């Protein structure tokens, strides 16, 4: 990681944010943390959320979502080669206008991945909290992209990699940045 | 990515 | 293994099948072709069904159950040791009047376990699946023991032990075997 | 494996009753081939009883026994005790017509088949071309054998679908449910 | 971690705590020290603990639960992302009227975890140890709830999950923090 | 295994059943097999239980101890080595004034062990269990020694190692043999 | 592997039938040549039916096989059942001309030898030399006993290529499909 | 790493970016960073990309890529070593007439490289996913070579090594460096 | 391996020895006492050793060697499918006009193979050792193959493959079993 | 490694280079940075490249070798220790006159060690890429010794271990640095 | 390592003492070598101590400080500090003529090079006739360095020779033992 | 390790204390020798103090120690806290006569030296012979340090001996038991 | 299974 | 255990 | 998270 | 396999 | 172990 | 292999 | 690599 | 530990 | 290594 | 270690 | 904590 500051502090203080590894909690926490402080220097500029991610946690990743909706600022969001799972959905969560890709960044739709061992009973629990993760992701999905949840249910029934084009064409993102 | 991200 | 035959094989001869380990697939395919074996040898002569089992899988088990309620001759069971999961399953599946435990003998009975890896979608089946297979064992329970369907679901929440002489009242079993 | 006044499977063997009773591999199949065979060859005539207790496996070693079912001039028998898995349902679905039985808590389960594929992107589509064709032949050879459509047997096969015995001979997989 | 101050201290400087990780004795002794020198710098301004945590040990649990009470300022707590066993009994822990989640955390509450091997008598220690251990945590959080122990017992038993809604409802916070 | 028939074969001609390993379900499966075969060759025979073990499953110890009280002939039981845990258990199961030990043979009684993992509600179904499984280990013993419950629980609290002489004069056994 | 009133394997050598259902080790291939060989002492006129059904294995344990195969003096008829991959497809190309066969639903796949070295440069030469080597070797049989160039077999083995019994037929790996 | 700063940081001070391992996404990240940087400090200087990678990550090597074709500076790209797989890509990526390699430098091609285990289906949608991804990268080195999409297909069939100066005959690079 | 006998014991009553995998100490013992035993029931009939072999120790190799050259019988030799380092060795060994390979059977020489490990004057010896063992080896393949020595060492430098043919040219073998 | 600076940074304040480890891309991309680096400090003073490895990656190697042969001071090498494989190509490319060992220090010349799995073509690809790159490390070792190509093949074809004084009759080196 | 109001051991250095405390590989030679050129650069005259406390190591690493010492104009003054074995005990015997020492409990041992070598024949015998040639490199410089003849050294070399202080002195490997 | 209005070690060795607190590797050795001829050059005069929690190490490394403590001018006071075992022990005894303390409830063990030896008859002697003249140089020296007799010192370091501080006052090791 | 398996 | 398993 | 947190 | 194979 | 055991 | 080993 | 990179 | 150690 | 080196 | 080193 | 440690 060169010194110009590291980079990605440099890059902090313009206001941007790099979402560049799986999402766990740390990942999560410090992002959460930058929002905030961000939004304390100046809760009218905008932010950008940089995305290089093949997602990770959804709990992790809706502390991300649940920040950038509750601050002031609007968040845009850049995928750069890959968002992922609760990478795509945190690209779908920039401020409406400002989502953007690359044109060779990969966005990757599918549903909820988890696991549990157990009592029928313990296994019922598991199996009824991954339904409603899954329910309040689609149903969130949904009123960003524009599409019904009864299309999205479908379309993430399996992993579905998008194109840069097909992700603005499908509502994830606004415009593909051309060069 | 500017302009505008910033 | 001592010789006598090995000892197994001179019991056989008796009509008396040991079910003295964990139930996988190899020991139902065993138990099952010597349950058909005998009912050929004599379709009217008592067989007995010697039980020392923790349980195992609940398939292989239900192969065992089908084809004691299949054949023409009573199988008798008899618990010693430990008659545990899909141990005690069997155990009641005995013909009535003619199920067994000695005074010391250990009966346990709990709700089925399993595993779920993947997808949403994928759990759901997965958690459909097993508790569709224990709505199957308590329905049997109950016709074999006389307790409610709610009775048997309560009551195998958790692991639950009991006495030989609990195992009568509870209709696992038609007597403890005394001295 | 108790002995009788033979060991247990040897004894069935000698009244036409062949056992898959374990995952099916090469290993298997081979058996299973070698015995049908033998036993078409002591009476081209006499009923085969095949008993399933099987959660599947190869495909191809699957193939090796479905066409010795076919091919041999006996009818095959099936019987599902226990359980009946992906290529485990196949056969028992490939039994002689009115005779292909399932114990009234045997569970049957049929998915579409499971494979892997690694390195370069041709040989990853060769991979997938394969296992594409391989399901392809699977659904049809179902749809035959049930009387359900392609398109049904190819949507009740993309996941996992768990069938009672009662459910077995509503879809065509068997005929009858063995009573006591 | 960037840097704005590593973004951490940056937090702690506006008396806010970050409770992001599982919780074990580093990390108590890391939240305990920072309530007691905020209480030094100030000890009437109010202490903002965030939460993204699935809990863990118990007394780690207990003397972070027990440092909030002793010091003087008010402790607000805000569940980010999850507030799972531990964890939610500290988000529960907050000054009265100051305990908030965001509107897609996950709230989990259930019974504590342990273990024990070795003789009859150590078993039965264990156990009793355990089992004090959970009348303990479910007294404080009838008090902190409003909800009876007998309703604690039973909605601790297996797993239960909450959304931020059905926590307020609960009484294990008290607003929905709303964009 | 010296042949002369194997050895242990040739011995069980005469009615001597060994028990010289750890009990486990496959050893207890074999010693009662033996035992009824024992009983159905002829009903009046004394039989001959040879024991040196470390002892094992509580559950497979007491499928031998149910068997051996249940038949008519009387069973002597002689400590050769050892008898530990559930191996002197058996030992003292012998019938009266039948029960030996070689001189330099060691007897050891202690309390059951095991364990447990999981929730506190398990933990307690797993303590309550090895409870009563030690109450009636105690009661038994408390019968075939003499003494009361209560010396067997404080010598059984932890690791006893007897001599011969000593396991005479507690009265789990009836006689030293000497040469 | 049950027991017939001989294992199954032996009853079925007494009627001139090999099994070749694993992959090709040194074992398999000592064990297949024995067999042969024996097959032709007790009879030098009578066919023998090798059964295929096999993911192949080592090349020079296939040769074993093969040299035997044509130096002795009954025709040996192949028969693919399951599966008959690399240097199993091989061997059923080798089966006597007219008397190679394959079930409808038996998989056949040819490619290119395998194999590894690691060392110096002069060492990973004299590896490569020998395989390069091997595989013109194969495949100059394969031309020979299909009919097909060895410069469409070269193009058709470059990567895995998975054949139908049809299509194995009409490539001319073998003679005819056994159907039922 | 030696200190003059680290030499990485003083070489960044030049413009120089070095791009000399394995490309993962944290490799891009600091790459994709270091290039929007650069363009905000000179929006009109050019920047030299020396590359000494066996390549990586398809996705982190797209979002180097389209990070060069976005900003407004020329990137110069030097072959020291190897350039292999994505990184004999990025080579080719260069500003034209800039993109050079040294004389003894490596330079090789291929197919991507991938894999997919479990259902048909998903296999089906992994083999579609990497054809896609290939044609896309075949038809941007035709674009960026002057040959023909069916040319280089053939060429990308099997590991193919180039001389620099047979890279500069096929158009992966402008000019070899000679001394 | 199939039943007839086992079909190696059935071989070995017509004097055929399978030398048909690598040559430890347990494969040269077993053939030293089969060539042993055939030349005790007939001195005058021809042995036959059949061979598909990687080789292995040079010891175990020798014993076999110097077995063939005691006994009066002539031993023929047939290289089935392989015959690399002692493989060849023995191959070569065989009585002169009795020689034989396959067509497609694979003959290899090479040097012998070892390691050294310690002081200077412990890895003197061992080197010293096997370069007598060498010595040894390319005398013997002289003298069998008609080749002088100094070809023996050229040709062994390195792994050499040869055909049957090939086999024959150099003298290893007398001829090509031909269809 | 002690302070005096680093000692290393120290060593580069005068110009002087330490390889003093096994060569690989991290090695390889810090000493052409170092080259390059002084070079721009001073284009005419000379460069002083202390060599004690045992070799590494050819690519590596000659990302140094172009680097060295590119910038216009001379480079003088010094071998300290041991300069094994792409070490003693390394010692050897430095500038003519100025090349150096001490008198104890080792030289080792060999050929390229690699690996090639899979099927039969790419282990043709892979071995010609091996022989052409040795080809090429020999046709510049033949320009830097004086020796011919066929000398160079013949004493690399296995390790080849020179004293000082050889590798200056040698032609590696010009001088034997003595006391 | 402790600051002291610098790091302890780049204190020393300031005085013109080296530390060889660890195993001798590459890292530690070209940080030892490093120092002496450094101090060398400083002050051409003044001695340098060099502290050893090593089991040995590299003898290729041994060689690189050695020749270093050897080529410098300053005198290395050398003392043991605990052990100096195999190559350490080289190194410490490569001291200035009349400023080697030994503190008086410390160990010196003395034996031949160890090494290994796997493979082909003539690789065994390459790799054998290195470390005869390098024992015999080590020996003759240990025969110059102690006046004892080199067939002396060969035999006192064969295996571990451990020596105290004042047996090291009467050798020859120092010249002082360094008494309180 | 906190941080003082230094870092805590640092602080110490500031005043003259030396924490002797881990397992004695080389390592450990190098680096308290480093502080004690660093204190010595400081001020030659002055006490210094080695505190002692160590379950010891290595006997080369602990003489590297205990010869640099003998030879420097400053009077070195030991004080054991928590525990002195093996080469910690010895080296507790090895302090300024006089100036030798432990805590009340420190654990002072002594014991002859571990090690091990494999290989030909001929190395076993060699190494064997080593550890007894090893084990007979550290009986000499605690006998002359503690007052007590060589025969003693051997019987009582035959097996583990674990001594009371006030033990260890009795036996010689130390001085005072330092008190409340 | 008989009647009727066999 | 007879009487009466048999 | 303010107002109010802080 | 028969007819014919055998 | 006779008499009495057998 | 006979003819004729053996 | 000046001239021209840079 | 003073006095005496400091 | 000076001189020459540097 | 002085006198003398250094 | 304080009052009274500190």
């Amino acid at each position: 990681i060169p010194t110009v500051y590291d980079i990605y502090s440099r890059l902090l203080k313009d206001r941007i944010i790099m979402l560049g590894s799986q999402i766990d909690d740390n990942v999560a926490n410090s992002i959460v943390s930058q929002l905030l402080f961000l939004q304390a220097q100046d809760s009218e500029k905008d932010i950008y959320l940089y995305i290089n991610s093949p997602g990770g946690s959804v709990t992790a990743g809706f502390a991300i979502y649940d920040t950038i909706q509750h601050i002031k600022p609007d968040v845009q969001t850049i995928c750069i080669g890959m968002a992922a799972s609760m990478g795509s959905f945190l690209l779908a969560a920039g401020a409406k206008g400002k989502r953007f890709a690359l044109p060779n960044a990969e966005v990757m739709i599918h549903q909820p991945l988890g696991g549990a061992q157990g009592q029928a009973t313990e296994i019922e629990i598991a199996a009824n909290h991954i339904l409603k993760t899954r329910e309040k992701l689609n149903r969130i999905l949904s009123e960003r992209t524009g599409q019904s949840i009864e299309k999205i249910q479908k379309d993430t029934d399996r992993d579905n990699f998008l194109t840069a084009e097909e992700a603005k064409e499908y509502g994830l993102i606004d415009e593909v940045m051309v060069p | 990515f500017s302009p505008x991200a910033p």
